[PDB]
């Protein structure tokens, strides 16, 4: 799971 | 002064308790915060909760034969009110007891320490009026994507902003963000204001408002959050903590887009989700305006669907959290929805599907299309 | 035993409505910790023009076979908890149901699913079902069952209170059952398919239950006991539950002859006084009925927690009388008459009280007692609590 | 609480 803040 | 004596009706003063009980503390370290207040005064009945971090009011038309005020446990009271017949309602304290009686019904209840019982917040002046209906839709909608670990208290809460005739509700849990926006009614525009209300406790505060009326927020700088409507007044201590700078994340141009129906997509997530582990991850392959959705594996099982697509764009395979997914799309109450996706390892852009994008024709890049909901949900990692 | 595999690989096409239904109420009955993990999977093995679905946990047995248009007969299991959360979901359009050696392709309308096959070789036969003993309307049945499951116990710790005894005697049936605090014994008239038949089993009350709502609305339900396991069949759906190994008290001696008192109420009403003034009893404990002088005086609570009281008139025979019972137990009972007003028939204080459905018979009851216990066709005795 | 048997 990527994350949004960076 | 006296002993309270008073007669209600059964249905106003359930409905009063009931959702001043709402707000009740679940186990509080001061127990006299575990009571609600009745009060007794002229011609009405303030019933009213208050546990240091949420308050809950309303005043309803009584027949005080005698005015006064007493503290009782909450619970009880709301699970007596709740099945007491639908009968006049009386109630009269005498020395250290409560007598509710209704028709055959007699119930005697302990009165608990009035003098320690806390008064309760002062609401600020009114900064502006919402529908009730809308503003609680928007915080529902903006709610899905706010944390749940409160070891980051952060992103357990929803940050509201006002600028003028507009409002703006975001939230955020690292990997998902949902984004609202409203119109709203004040006197004075000239206001600019930036607020976090812990989520769960801004959607039962938008509760103090029915469908089919409206509610008036004030906004105090300690700092709380008031709400009220048809004569419920609720308080909300702000959550501190900074929010994260939202409106960077969100891209400005898609390399991709999609256009599906909102119901058919999440009907088909949750078919084919089934066989991810422990719904995990959900693979989408975008072309040729077919969208075929894939998971599992070999070991557990796979499943596999084709739906027609709006699709536009150079193909695309990327993969999704199959939950937050569906989150997303229960939020955008629209008939379709419009995805705007980059590459597979970058953000992608739910939002209701606009008149623009049945017809997108060419091969991008996109330009960003403006609504009032965003849901911008980061993928997983593609094997 | 075990299933024995064919040369053809299964392939047949289902209505949705009618697979995942019988998936579903074959699924009910899996075992949530195999104590084999083939026991897990679902049997299916389509024949002719049928298709058979079947579920088997050494216990309990369930199989049902539904219309299926057979394009290849075979035999194939497959994950129980996958099989029914997808044909949960599927579309509603025809379900093709496709075996290719070690995967199964279930594909309906848009959708297509792949699982894996299980092991097939080594599942066991399910019990076949002893005769037939007699049939039941299943409305009935399943409603019996209801008036006497509230009686059992429902602790795993105490197995010999778990279940319901089942008693056969001719033409009629006899349901029983009991907590050790509570007895509920309901009567019954069925079609038995032997004149003079004496027959006593235990099943598990939950078990029982079940199978109770096994059976659609205006159905029959065909009972088969063996000496040993027992057989519910209700039209397709063929069910099976081993027996409970442990003892039954005789509750013909426990049920009493006259009563001191009676009291005749209506059943709502004294059920929405009873839940008002349990509401400020400890953690549900007791509720005090002081019946006296065609009024009951219903009480509970003290100045600890707060004290309740509510007033009921009521057809009351006899002796003034203070009882106190259970609020949950008493309701409980007060759940399965069924009827509009109850008949209560109390001994003493300390001894059980009964609560029986209240007949045309007891509009008026005139002397002062002691009183005929009426034959009723459910009864629930409840064992009273001690007062101060 | 009063027993039935036992
Ligand atoms: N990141
Ligand atoms: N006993």
């Amino acid at each position: 799971q990527f994350d949004l803040f960076g | 002064l006296t002993d309270l004596k008073v007669r209600l009706v059964r249905d106003d003063f359930a409905d009063a308790v009931a959702w001043v009980a709402r707000s009740l503390p679940s186990r509080p370290t001061v127990p006299v915060l575990a009571g609600v207040l009745l009060t007794g005064s002229d011609d009405g009945l303030t019933i009213s909760s208050f546990d240091y971090e949420v308050s809950a009011e309303v005043q309803i038309p009584a027949e005080i034969a005698a005015p006064g005020t007493v503290l009782v446990s909450g619970r009880l009271l709301s699970e007596i009110t709740r099945a007491l017949p639908n009968k006049p309602v009386d109630l009269s304290v005498e020395g250290t007891r409560v007598s509710l009686t209704c028709g055959s019904a007699r119930f005697s209840l302990p009165t608990m320490a009035v003098e320690d019982y806390p008064a309760l917040p002062e609401l600020p002046a009114e900064t502006g009026s919402v529908p009730a209906d809308l503003f609680a839709e928007a915080i529902g909608q903006v709610a899905v994507a706010a944390g749940r670990d409160d070891t980051l208290p952060m992103l357990t809460g929803i940050r509201v902003e006002i600028s003028g005739d507009r409002m703006v509700l975001a939230a955020t849990d690292r990997f998902r963000l949902a984004v609202r926006e409203l119109t709203w009614t004040t006197k004075t525009p000239d206001v600019e204001a930036a607020v976090l209300v812990p989520a769960k406790t801004l959607a039962e505060a938008a509760k103090t408002g029915l469908d089919g009326s409206e509610v008036q927020l004030a906004l105090g700088a300690d700092g709380l959050l008031g709400i009220r409507s048809e004569g419920k007044r609720s308080t909300t201590r702000l959550l501190d903590a900074e929010f994260p700078k939202f409106r960077q994340l969100l891209p400005t141009e898609h390399t991709a887009m999609a256009t599906i129906g909102v119901g058919e997509l999440t009907e088909a997530i949750k078919r084919v989700a089934l066989v991810a582990d422990r719904g995990a991850q959900v693979r989408m392959e975008f072309a040729d305006d077919v969208l075929h959705l894939s998971a599992g594996a070999d070991d557990v099982g796979r499943a596999e669907e084709d739906l027609p697509v709006s699709f536009s764009g150079e193909p695309l395979t990327i993969a999704f959290n199959p939950g937050y997914l569906t989150d997303g799309l229960g939020a955008l109450h629209s008939e379709r929805v419009t995805f705007g996706f980059t590459t597979p390892s970058k953000p992608a852009v739910l939002r209701p599907a606009t008149e623009a994008d049945a017809a997108l024709n060419g091969n991008g890049p996109f330009p960003a299309a403006e609504t009032d909901y965003v849901y911008l949900l980061m993928p997983v990692r593609l094997p």
